[PDB]
RNA sequence: GGGUACGACCAUACUUGGCCGAAUGCACCAUAUCCCGUCCGAUUUGUGAAGUUAAGCGGCCACAGGCCUCGUUAGUACGGCGAUCAGUGAUGGCGCUGGAACCCGGGGUGUUGUACUCU
RNA sequence: GAACACAAGCGUAAAUGCUUGCUUGAUUAACGAUUUCCAGUACGAAUCGAGACUGCGAAAGCAAGGCCAGCGAUCCUUUGC
RNA sequence: AAAGCAAAUGAUUAGAGGGACCUAUUCUCAAACUUUAAAUGUGCAAACAACCCAGCCUU
């Protein structure tokens, strides 16, 4: 008789590291959300106050709501053969500042850059060459490989 | 060093009689006398037939005394013991007790009613300077070397008054 | 039967560093620190007040990510600079380093000219204006707001800690509290008697404990004029709170 | 080269033992008229300086435990895809490819922010 | 390695445990929004808010039950405003 | 999945050093055990109804 109760199967996912046991911490609580951000949703299992459902946990998305002492964020979700966008209400606890587009943002600052180093004649720095191409090999000594034969002898227990 | 002598930190004086009515009441009216002070009651923790008590139920009577007054209390239960004591009386934090039989040898006029009892003493022994265990704020342990030992106790009670049979 | 062998200290997950050392209570530091995330990380302030064997401290603290930022502490260590040479560590001492700070950061800000607070020093509890408590009009400009911070002190009616809070706010400052831990508080009746705090606030139990302590001296420096000083002290206090001790 | 107050990360910072500790400071420490609280000024609360580094604290050390990191275990265990593959079966290797864990060995034993300060 | 009414799991050490002091946030809450089952219906349970009057605190703050199982349409009867 | 019991919980064999007992080992295990931990998976981003830079207005 499986339950379908609010947590029906997070033994193991509502549950905290080895020695990694307390409830957050200072840096935590300082974060600050603004509407338009994007956001990772991560129980803490330690603050029972405002826990998302389990489906959500370890998913991405953008917040539209600031309350508070909450956090409201819109998460895709497939349903039949169609995607709905779901709206949740957590604790800020359970958020996390996500990281999935600073290598985009990282890339524009560089071209940025770039433009400005060209109109302000700054020299560029050298390309980089891929190793992909040929070359002369030149090396001080050659080994052999053979199959000494105490390979054989040597894969017994 | 001055202060890494012995003192008397408490003594602690003790009465477990049975049941909690007029035998405890009288009990607690003699505690107060020769101890001067208010004493407290204490109440059992679990049920036991053989004993016959009940849990949460009032039993001994105890109080603690540190001062003046707990060096002269001592004084007067060694000397019903003749300041004679036996060696597995020590243990090795640094304590000893012992226990007198009749309440009257102290030295306490006898009343028809509230009986005779036995008590037991129990004197605590430590430098100065154990507070850093106690204290509210930045309590850490006391040093190893700074802890007294069981031999050290028995030379402390040699010092002051001898008599001790191994 | 040996309980800290090797599996032992294989399992044991150490505390924080300051409760293991005992300095900072994290259940009550947490809660201090907790803004409101619709207002996006304003600053927020608090008044830290603590007391050692020789010396009282009092600082302005607002809390950070990388570390928390100190702005205007004061210590009554340097209340000779003004005239107040002993004790430094009763309730007429405590008084005095709480104003000191106040005007200081008063001045820091450049509100010191506005916001004077009281001048007569007296007992009584009055009120504080925050945002959240208008006291009636909402127009006129807030004062400067702190939260005050105790530690692991514990809290009785006549503490000196809240001797250090009855400065700051004499001194101008906005710090939430009430009545019921000053001195001449009275709970049966809930009511303050302003007389009693006032001669705590002047060290007159001092002095009497003083002239007491030479009568049994006799049959085994002068008080009177503790009042003196104590306001000249004030007075020097709120003209030149910048002035420190230099070298 | 250090101290104190408030911290961030939360063991390279913990646990045990030994040795040393110039100054500022931090402490241990003296005592209960008043505020306050206890069976007990032990803790807690209010007022002082009589003594001391004994302890706490800091620093260093230990074929010390633990913890952190790099190798090794090992292209091993396990895996995705393929066969009119082998084998009575149980199972297994092959082709294109991904790739661990403990034991064990070498090294290491806190970093750092704001303010007031001592040499 | 105890406890947290009860089945089990998760969680917790100057506490979510124990003792004690004071209390009635187990009230009202303008048809605010959302999650779980799911047809993206209802019922049950739960999450984030706004307003009134309050409780405990020196304060920051916490609390509109006891965390997550413990319950019920049309018609009819009956009570409150 | 694997791995481990020389690590917590549970099961379990035998010698040794100081008949129970203690210490360090040792044979052998786990769907309702686990410090560690894959392959195959799964969420988001990779530009115009947008992002910068500057000055300006309103609450
Ligand atoms: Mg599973
Ligand atoms: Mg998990
Ligand atoms: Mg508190
Ligand atoms: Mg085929
Ligand atoms: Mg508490
Ligand atoms: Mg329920
Ligand atoms: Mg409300
Ligand atoms: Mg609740
Ligand atoms: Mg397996």
């Amino acid at each position: 008789v499986h339950s379908h109760g609010y947590k029906c199967g997070t033994r193991h996912l509502f549950a905290k590291k080895f020695r990694k046991h307390g409830v957050p911490s200072v840096s935590t609580i300082l974060t600050n959300f603004k509407v338009g951000d994007y956001v990772d949703v991560v129980a803490d299992a330690a603050v029972r106050a405002g826990m998302p459902h389990k489906y959500y946990h370890g998913r991405t998305g953008i917040v539209w709501n600031v309350t508070p002492r909450g956090v409201g964020v819109i998460i895709n979700k497939p349903v039949r053969n169609r995607t709905v966008r779901k709206r949740i209400c957590v604790r800020f606890e359970h958020v996390r500042k996500s990281r999935c587009q600073e290598a985009f943002k990282q890339k524009l600052k560089d071209l940025e850059a770039f433009r400005a180093a060209k109109k302000a004649g700054t020299p560029l720095p050298p390309k980089k060459v891929s190793t992909r191409n040929g070359g002369f090999v030149c090396p001080k000594k050659v080994e052999v490989l053979a199959r000494r034969t105490a390979d054989y002898e040597a894969m017994i227990p | 060093n001055p202060m890494r002598e012995i003192v008397v930190k408490k003594l602690c004086i003790n009465i477990c009689v049975g049941e909690s009515g007029d035998r405890l009441t009288r009990a607690s009216k003699v505690l107060e006398q020769l101890c001067e002070q208010t004493p407290v009651l204490s109440r059992a923790r679990l049920t036991v037939r053989t004993f016959g008590i009940r849990r949460n139920e009032k039993i001994a009577v105890h109080c603690t005394v540190r001062g003046k007054k707990a060096e002269e209390l001592l004084e007067k239960g060694l000397k019903v013991k003749e300041f004679e004591l036996k060696s597995y009386n020590f243990s090795d934090t640094g304590s000893f007790g012992f226990g007198i039989s009749e309440h009257i040898d102290l030295g306490i006029k006898y009343d028809p009613s509230t009986g005779i009892y036995g008590m037991d003493f129990y004197v605590v022994l430590g430098r100065r300077g154990e507070r850093v265990a106690h204290r509210k704020r930045r309590v850490s342990r006391v040093g190893f070397n700074h802890r007294v030992r069981k031999e050290e106790a028995m030379k402390w009670f040699e010092k002051v008054h001898d008599g001790i049979i191994f | 039967k040996v309980v800290k062998n090797k599996a032992y200290y294989k399992r044991f997950q150490v505390k924080y560093r300051r409760r293991r050392e005992g300095k900072t209570d994290y259940h009550a530091r947490r809660r201090m620190v907790l803004q409101d995330k619709t207002k996006f990380g304003t600053p927020k302030y608090r008044l830290v007040v603590r007391i050692t064997n020789r010396d009282v401290i009092a600082q302005i603290v607002h809390a950070k990510v990388v570390g928390d930022e100190v702005v205007m502490a004061a210590y009554s260590h340097e209340l000779p600079l003004f005239g107040i040479e002993h004790g430094l560590t009763n309730y007429a001492a405590a008084y005095a380093t709480g104003l000191l700070v106040a005007r200081r950061m008063l001045a820091k800000l450049g509100l010191a000219e506005k916001f004077v607070g009281v001048k007569e020093v007296d007992g009584s509890y009055a009120a504080v204006r925050t945002k959240d408590d208008d006291q009636g009009d909402d127009e006129s400009r807030f004062p400067f707001k702190a939260i005050l911070d105790v530690g692991l002190a514990r809290t009785t009616t006549g503490a000196r800690v809240f001797g250090v809070l009855k400065g700051a706010v004499d001194g101008g400052l906005a710090v939430p509290h009430r009545p019921n831990r000053f001195p001449g508080y009275n709970k049966e009746s809930d009511a303050l008697n302003a007389k009693v705090h006032r001669d705590r606030i002047f060290g007159r139990h001092v002095a009497d404990y003083l002239k007491q302590v030479r009568e049994e001296a006799s049959s085994n420096v002068s008080p009177d004029d503790m009042e003196g000083m104590y306001k000249r002290a004030h007075a020097a206090i709120r003209a030149d709170p910048t002035k420190r001790r230099a070298k």
